[PDB]
């Protein structure tokens, strides 16, 4: 033997204090992944299923990319997890592909993590010819970093941290900083709920439309159960078959904000983790 | 007033109702033997032709009683893929002991066929061992099975004695269907389906787990790389009412309540994973069996007070009989001919009340038999901290529509051959709750039977629906 298997762990890479980029051995999901589509994963035989965005695949070797924020006891674990261990579980892609033509000029908005969510679909712009403008924030600058490699590397890259390079602070900022130039009808928002919406709440913009990646609490992934439960414009919509990715007009976010939320006892499963 | 069933050992009430372990306990050997001389060997034998799939009942009751345990099993397993599960989930209340003549005697009950069934499955289960095989290189053919429920279960298991290629395709992480994550432990052990994988697994069936037709694997590949296909998706989607306060948090589908507390296990909580919602006061919406356990499963949380809604009156619950005693044994209140009209949530977001109305009966058949309508100003409230809807369930829409020339019937469901199980695309199959809607488990097993025939006769050429 002496090689790689199933769900393997190929290359693990902390990028930041509390965040975390694998690169997991999965040919079926590396080969069969669309732009905007995510897995969901179960680490040990107690574990709990959690979804992850695929953030880049080399079908060709098999592996697809994952950025985690720590944020609870699961991504922790993942995080502590190192190179060689395997992933009890990995159900993928689940979720619509995101809907890429050649548009035009596109501006893309992304926050820490989220940012390589907005990855893919950024290379997919590319690979469709888009000319695009990219937005970087994130928690911190170097101490919680940013992937500038990724945008710059693809793409034109307006850097807005909270304090450092660029403009200074919020994201939405940087989008209002278009004003002059400014671009034709496409922006994305990927990042926490609050950023998303207010990407969405853009609404002043120059007339164009956002695209979404939502993160509601899923189990299944699959459609079957409905905890990630969206009202889209006033009907209801799963974000794990109808989604990820919506059109932020079109998104309840006060309601996504609400059942987010919806679990804060969790707390005791990270507690019972951190004494150990 | 005379002859009534043997009683079984069950669980006390009382200790039951924060435990997750099963409430029937199972005949002992004399006790079964004791329930088997009740059969009184009936020449006509009614109670086989309440039974869905018709098993030899007479017969492996007889064998019972002379003591030959081993005849007894094989008898059912000819006619049953599953028996240690339709001997505890069967509505026998409906089926093969309501035609039991020693029912039809002046106030008696039927003999307990079910668990009869139920003790020679397990007898032979919790202890007996079979055999080795696979069988299942014998033949050339391969087969992809989407599904590991009842009907994908007993489908691949028929097709590998049969010697074909059987690769069965799971979506979730346990096969398999409704066995894992939709009934609870405390009706369907978890050892019982866990066994029963194993023992199709040693018939030498590869089962792919964590894998999502449609997803995972296309469609347009299991139809390119396989011979045959079975299609035992089963139903599931669910269905919500969309009431207002349909969004809040503490309502749930009965479908994601289950989910966690049977396969996430999150009454095990913080040992596995998986957390849930507290719930003094729950309201359950429906009288079925999803119903019932999903009330019975939210009870055991810590649950003060678990109620039932029901648009309709008792006599009109589908759930089993037995089951619904169990339930009212447990403390859980049912309420008939009420529907709920909204949930009222507070600033913070969380399901504190539901606005309902009283029911009556007026037209006969608007849509279902005694078609109910509500009555004005018996309109109330009910306070409740956590809502479970289980009103229903569908078949998948997205992944019916990538098989192409599949046709669906009345509104979704496959067109398929109630006996071969052949659809309208060559050398496809289908089974269970994807063809008939909701049902049970027999009947998914039993088509599963059916379809694994009938495509050991099409692999072989011997008989071909699809010509033109
Ligand atoms: C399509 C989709 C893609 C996603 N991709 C990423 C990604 O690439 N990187 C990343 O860091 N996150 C991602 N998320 C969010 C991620 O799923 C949650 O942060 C995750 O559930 C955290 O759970 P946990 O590890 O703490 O374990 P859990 O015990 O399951 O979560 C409990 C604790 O985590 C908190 N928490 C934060 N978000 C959630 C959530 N959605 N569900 C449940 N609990 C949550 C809770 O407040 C609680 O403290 C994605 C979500 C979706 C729907
Ligand atoms: C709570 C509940 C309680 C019940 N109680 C009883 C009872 O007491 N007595 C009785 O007789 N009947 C009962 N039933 C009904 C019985 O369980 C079903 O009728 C029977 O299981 C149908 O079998 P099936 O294979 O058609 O469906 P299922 O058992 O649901 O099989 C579906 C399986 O296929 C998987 N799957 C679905 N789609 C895909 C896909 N695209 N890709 C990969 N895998 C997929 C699913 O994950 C699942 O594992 C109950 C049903 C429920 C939901
Ligand atoms: N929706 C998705 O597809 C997706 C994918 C991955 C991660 N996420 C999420 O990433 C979140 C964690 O974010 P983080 O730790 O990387 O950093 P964070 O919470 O500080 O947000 C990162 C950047 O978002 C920008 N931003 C603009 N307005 C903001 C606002 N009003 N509030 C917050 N941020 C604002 C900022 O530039 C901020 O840097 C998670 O909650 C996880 O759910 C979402
Ligand atoms: S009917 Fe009741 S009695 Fe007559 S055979 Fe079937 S079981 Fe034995
Ligand atoms: S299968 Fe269900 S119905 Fe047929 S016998 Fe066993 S129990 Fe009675
Ligand atoms: S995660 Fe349960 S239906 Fe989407």
């Amino acid at each position: 033997m002496g090689g790689t298997a199933l769900n393997e762990i190929v290359k693990k890479v902390k990028i930041a204090e509390d965040v975390f980029d694998f690169w997991i051995h999965s040919p079926s999901v590396s080969k069969e992944a669309r732009p905007g589509q995510f897995v969901v994963i179960r680490l040990h035989e107690k574990g709990e299923r959690i979804p992850l965005t695929v953030a880049d695949t080399k079908p060709e070797e098999g592996l697809f990319r994952m950025v985690v924020k720590v944020v609870g006891k699961t991504t922790h674990e993942l995080s502590l997890k190192k190179e060689g261990d395997t992933i009890l579980d990995v159900v993928g892609p689940l979720g619509n592909p995101s809907e890429i033509e050649n548009y035009g000029n596109v501006l893309l908005v992304g926050g820490g993590v989220g940012i390589a969510t907005l990855y893919p679909i950024a290379k997919a712009l590319k690979e469709a010819g888009n000319n695009i403008t990219t937005v970087l924030g994130a928690r911190t600058k170097d101490y919680l970093i940013m992937v500038d490699e990724f945008k710059e590397i693809s793409d034109v890259l307006l850097v807005t941290d909270d304090g450092s390079a660029g403009m200074k602070g919020v994201v939405t900022d940087a989008m209002d900083k278009l004003f002059r130039e400014r671009k034709f009808d496409i922006c994305w928002a990927v990042g926490p709920t609050i950023m998303m919406k207010f990407c969405t709440l853009k609404a002043r913009e120059f007339g164009v439309p956002i695209w979404v990646s939502l993160n509601p609490i899923m189990v299944d992934g699959t459609g079957m159960c409905g905890a990630c439960r969206v009202t889209v414009s006033g009907q209801i919509k799963f974000a794990c078959v109808d989604g990820p990715e919506f059109r932020g007009e079109e998104v309840d976010w006060d309601e996504l904000l609400k059942r987010l939320a919806q679990y804060r006892e969790q707390e005791k499963i990270s507690y019972e983790r951190f004494l150990k | 007033m005379k002859n009534r069933k043997t009683p079984m050992k069950e669980q006390s009430p009382e200790s039951r109702r924060r435990n997750f372990e099963e409430v029937a306990l199972g005949y002992t050997l004399e006790e079964a033997l004791e329930e088997a001389q009740r059969c009184l060997q009936c020449p006509t034998h009614p109670c086989v032709s309440g039974c869905p799939v018709e098993i030899d009942i007479p017969g492996f009751i007889r064998k019972l009683r002379d003591g030959k345990l081993e005849e007894s099993y094989r008898i059912l397993k000819s006619y049953n893929n599953l028996p240690a599960v339709c001997g505890r989930v069967c509505p026998q209340e409906v089926q093969c002991e309501s035609r039991c003549v020693v029912g039809k005697m002046k106030d008696s009950e039927p003999v307990a066929i079910g668990r009869l069934e139920r003790f020679v499955a397990d007898w032979a289960a919790e202890n007996l061992e079979e055999d080795v095989k696979p069988l299942a290189g014998s033949k050339k053919e391969k087969v992809a099975v989407v599904g590991s429920g009842p009907a994908g279960l007993t489908a691949a298991a028929d097709l590998a004695k049969m010697g074909y290629h059987v690769d069965i395709f799971e979506a979730f992480h346990k096969p398999g269907g409704v066995l894992v994550y939709g009934i609870p432990e405390f009706r369907l052990p978890k050892r019982i389906v866990e066994r029963e994988v194993s023992y199709i697994r040693k018939l030498g069936v590869n089962f792919h787990l964590n894998t999502v037709v449609g997803k995972t694997v296309k469609v347009k590949e299991l139809l390119s790389e396989y011979d045959a296909v079975f299609i035992g998706t089963g139903a599931g989607t669910p269905k919500f009412m969309g009431i207002p306060g349909t969004n809040l948090n503490g309502v749930y589908s009965a479908n994601e309540f289950l989910t966690r507390v049977n396969l996430m296990k999150a009454y095990l909580f913080p040992e596995y994973d998986t957390p849930i919602r507290v719930g003094k006061k729950v309201a359950v919406i429906g009288a079925g069996n999803t119903a019932m356990d999903a009330a019975r499963s939210a009870l055991r949380l810590g649950a003060e007070k678990v109620y039932i809604v029901y648009r309709r009156t008792e006599r009109e619950m589908p759930a089993r009989r037995e089951e619904y005693h169990h339930a009212l044994e447990e403390g859980i209140e049912f309420l008939w001919l009420t529907l709920p009209i909204r949930y009222i949530g507070d600033a913070n977001g969380n399901v504190e009340a539901m606005e309902c109305v009283r029911m009556e009966l007026k037209e006969a058949d608007g849509s279902g038999r005694p078609r109910p309508v509500p009555i004005e100003g018996s309109n109330f409230v009910l306070e409740v901290d956590m809502v479970i809807e289980a009103i229903g369930q569908g078949p998948n829409r997205v992944l019916l529509s990538e098989f192409p020339g599949l046709e669906l019937n009345e509104r979704g469901y496959i067109k398929a051959d109630e006996d071969t199980g052949a659809t309208s695309v060559k050398g496809v199959f289908a089974g269970g709750d994807i063809v008939t809607g909701a049902a049970t488990v027999i009947k998914a097993m039993g088509a599963g039977k059916k379809a694994a025939q009938f495509i050991h006769s099409y692999l072989t050429g011997e008989w071909n629906p699809w010509q033109k």
